[PDB]
């Protein structure tokens, strides 16, 4: 079937296109719910998670946005105290303690 | 004890760690990890030039590990049975995103928070380009480093402000910057050394298309030939049987022989050999592209049928004989209509295109506003029998129709095996 | 031969079927070679040099020595552009003057060649006196034409002689099976 | 087609040599307008090239 | 070296541009993180007007 322009013409057309955008940014993920769903689910739960995607997409700059959004309860004080001159442990403080 | 440096297990405990799945496995470092995160617990690396060590105690993993990467790093580890209870949760990020105004809003306040200045022309073609880029009309390309690069030529072409023209200029640029190999092919076609038929009828051969595979973004125009001889059913495709055609190729000639079979069927079998080959050499054969267009050259030789040589034909299609969608489709068309104006448009050169692809169709403007003008063309099939009537401008049924033609070429070559037959059991 | 070598007989097979078609297959082999051996084949070069020599061989055609045949040909009988055209060119007008031109030598090369063609000063002063005589072509017909020297159409034409002689060694094949089969 | 001298003629002819030319030295990537457009590009907006 | 200066990483603000026949790039724009870097190509044709 020959077909018309109408049926071919794909771009929006622009009604106005003089003045600057002001709009806010957008959430990560954006568009793409099955992942950002995928992460909800992984930080609530605490599991391991593993980033899947076409290469060149911007997978770790979207994560690093979303996870610095995350809010955590502040993780304790892990440092390596030696208990001789030969051993040394773990110790757990409260966060600010060490 | 203070010589013990903090790796990135340490500074990520109570947080979350991100590493590469390809540079976990380069690394060879993957068994390791794996059991830290079984057990729990890990040590620091120790040199193997101890002389006794420092007696180190486990350090608790309280951490999430997510790795970020290809899927195809990721069918290097999947088989591991260990790495499935690990990593419970699997987020994949979808190749393309949904072409709506919420997404495009989405995309131009993305741009605005990486430090572009835009205009509404300009973000509307960036999300038209991104569409195009996606190759499929109503998804946008989820690549947002790709759309930041273009989104950055543009704003260097313009001096920052994102405008509909200088976001035109920059894919203009970033088409020409490429377009070497497609000049040389316009200079060739234009003094003659590669001769292009784009205008009146011919026989057997058809204006089939091509993607270069030195650059998988550029689409030309290739002259199919087909010629028919009486004989064995054998359909030989002479670009094949060259080491050039490969393996999805092999496919292509016994679908063809296929439907030329079951389609054709008032003799035993088909009293023909068909010759595919293309009149160049830069068309290796690598996918089930032209299909369509082998097809109807085929038909045409075997029923001497003048197809249509301002029309270009591709698309891959079934021993049915229903046309098949095909990639890079807007290449293919791009290519053809460059091809046509740098001979001149005569306002009825087009492109035989399988309607599977319609929802493909992302062409330039150039393009567009030629299909408007009513220079050019677009036609959109779904069996090889609409492709081949308006190739040859005819209808299949009735008389003087191109079923009884394809019939009765294929009748007058069995008359002539049959006469060889007789010349050889006289 | 090569692999780009290899559907160059493929090619003129096809087209010698497709062109020819009076009787269910072709009744003649044809048996390609030169006489050299320093033209081990990597390209599609000569070309239409080896179609009419089959064809001056099918329909016993004197070919016209004087005058060298070079460019590829499809299976439609359209003659192909080629590389270093001028080098083929200039070593066969060097080959001629060697033995002393007669004012009928050439070259038949394709028309789509012709934008290729830079010859050098000596060859351009040839033609020019009409000692030398480049012909371009763009059918295999037009060369054909050019080498026997008449056309393929009408009577005592090269087309209705080729048909003659495949009819005749269909003949003499048709013979051989009558004798195999008594 | 028996092709003549003057379709097969490609020099340029010389009305005068026996005199020096002077010319300006000509613009860089001259005749190659593709690769200096594509270096202007890569310099306005610093990206690797 | 035993234990080696603690050299702090050189900041790049270069351009590098990369000169050479297209096979050598065959040979590295399979590469995903060779797209992105250079952005910009600039081609030579092996022809002038
Ligand atoms: B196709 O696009 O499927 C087509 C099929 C053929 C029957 C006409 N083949 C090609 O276009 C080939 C194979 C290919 C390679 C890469 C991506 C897609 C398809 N390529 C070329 O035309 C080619 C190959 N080498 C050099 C130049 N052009
Ligand atoms: B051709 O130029 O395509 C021709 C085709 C053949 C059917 C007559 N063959 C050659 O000229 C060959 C192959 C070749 C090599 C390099 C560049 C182009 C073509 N070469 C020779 O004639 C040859 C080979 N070895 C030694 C001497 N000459």
């Amino acid at each position: 079937m020959r077909l018309s322009y109408e049926a071919l013409e794909w771009r929006t057309p622009i009604e106005n296109s003089t003045e600057p955008v002001s709009l806010p940014p957008p959430p990560p993920f954006f568009g793409q719910e099955r992942a950002r769903e995928a992460l909800e689910l992984a930080i609530r739960g605490g599991f391991h998670a593993y980033l899947v995607g076409p290469p060149s997409l911007g997978k770790h700059e979207a994560l690093l946005a979303y996870l610095s959004t995350q809010s955590v309860e502040t993780p304790p004080d892990l440092l390596y105290v030696p208990l001789s001159e030969r051993k040394v442990a773990v110790l757990t403080l409260p966060s600010g303690q060490e | 004890v203070s010589l013990i440096r903090p790796g990135a297990v340490h500074r990520a405990q109570g947080g979350y760690l991100i590493l590469d799945a390809l540079s976990l496995k380069r690394e060879g470092t993957w068994e390791a990890f794996k059991r830290a995160l079984r057990n729990g617990q890990v040590e620091p690396v120790t040199e193997p030039q101890a002389p006794a060590g420092l007696e180190v105690e486990p350090f608790p993993i309280q951490m999430q590990v997510i790795l970020v990467g290809t899927p195809e790093a990721f069918e290097g580890l999947e088989e591991d049975p260990a790495f499935s209870e690990l990593f419970r949760i699997r987020a994949e990020f979808s190749p393309t995103l949904p072409a709506s105004p919420e997404n495009c809003t989405a995309l131009g306040g993305w741009l605005l928070a990486q430090g572009f200045q835009l205009t509404q022309g300009g973000l509307t073609r960036l999300y038209d380009e991104a569409r195009r880029m996606a190759e499929q009309r109503d998804r946008m390309d989820a690549r947002l480093v790709e759309i930041r690069a273009l989104a950055e030529e543009a704003a260097v072409l313009g001096g920052g402000l994102l405008t509909a023209e200088s976001v035109e200029q920059a894919i203009a640029a970033r088409e020409h910057r490429s377009f070497l190999s497609e000049e040389e092919f316009l200079r060739a076609v234009q003094e003659g050394v590669i001769r292009l038929r784009t205008t009146g009828r011919a026989v057997g051969e058809v204006n089939s298309l091509v993607v270069v595979e030195a650059a998988p973004y550029w689409g030309r125009p290739a002259r199919l030939t087909a010629r028919a001889a009486p004989g064995r059913d054998h359909l030989i495709s002479i670009d094949r049987e060259a080491g050039l055609g490969g393996q999805i190729f092999h496919k292509a000639v016994l679908t063809l022989a296929g439907y030329l079979r079951s389609r054709y069927i008032e003799h035993g079998s088909l009293p023909v050999t068909i010759s595919l080959a293309f009149e160049q050499n830069y068309v290796s054969i690598e996918g089930d592209s032209a299909g369509l267009a082998e097809l109807v050259a085929a038909l045409s030789a075997i029923g001497n049928l003048p197809l249509r040589q301002d029309l270009a034909v591709t698309g891959a299609v079934d021993q049915t004989g229903k046309v098949l969608a095909v990639g890079a489709i807007n290449a293919k068309v791009e290519g053809f209509f460059r091809v046509c104006k740098a001979l001149g448009l005569s306002g009825t050169q087009g492109v035989i295109l399988p309607e599977a692809n319609l929802a493909n169709l992302t062409l330039r403007a150039e393009v567009l506003e030629a299909v408007r003008a009513g220079q050019f063309h677009i036609y959109a099939v779904e069996t090889a029998e609409q492709a081949l009537e308006i190739l040859a401008g005819a209808r299949m049924e009735g008389f003087r129709g191109l079923q009884e033609k394809i019939r009765a070429g294929l009748e007058a070559f069995a008359r002539l095996e049959e006469g060889h037959d007789k010349e050889d059991r006289e």
